[PDB]
């Protein structure tokens, strides 16, 4: 399947 | 370099999940296997976090417990159809440092107006299923 690459962020 | 193993987590009756802006969904704590002293959770907002992000629905990985101070994890989700079959994931573009007590994700993993949407077959019998793959760095 595709993947879409990207930054992750965080709730803290 | 890293050890890799993976987790699904359906959320029955999603439509029935009254969590609204800010709220969360929790999964129940999983592993790598029977021997691994991590432990894990996911972790969504159904109507995101705050105005900006209430289109989306927001999914996250926290680490619950770890032996050290630290962790680094690249992980990746996806939400598998009605064959259990993964549909378009979201990746991390590199491992991010997990203590105890913290998550990371994507605010903006989904819109809702994709996920609700007949069309693309994300709600199979009203179920939401989350998979979620992780690689874990070996220290």
């Amino acid at each position: 399947e595709v993947s879409i690459i990207q930054g992750a962020d965080s709730t803290t | 370099k890293v050890v890799k193993f993976s987790y699904m987590w359906t959320i029955n009756n999603f439509s029935f999940c009254r969590e609204e802006m800010g709220e969360v969904i929790k999964s129940s704590t999983f592993s790598s296997g029977a021997n691994d002293k991590l432990k894990w959770c996911l972790r969504v907002n159904p109507k995101g976090l705050d105005e900006e992000s209430k289109d989306y629905l927001s999914l996250y990985l926290l680490l619950v417990s770890c032996p050290k101070s630290e962790v680094r994890a690249k992980f990746k989700f996806s939400i598998l159809n009605a064959k259990g079959e993964e549909t378009k994931a979201m990746e991390s573009q590199r491992a991010y440092r997990f203590v105890q007590g913290k998550d990371w994700g994507f605010k903006k993993f989904i819109r809702r107006d994709f996920l609700l949407d007949e069309a693309n077959g994300l709600l199979p019998d009203d179920k939401l299923t989350l998979f979620c793959e992780v690689s874990v760095v070996q220290d």
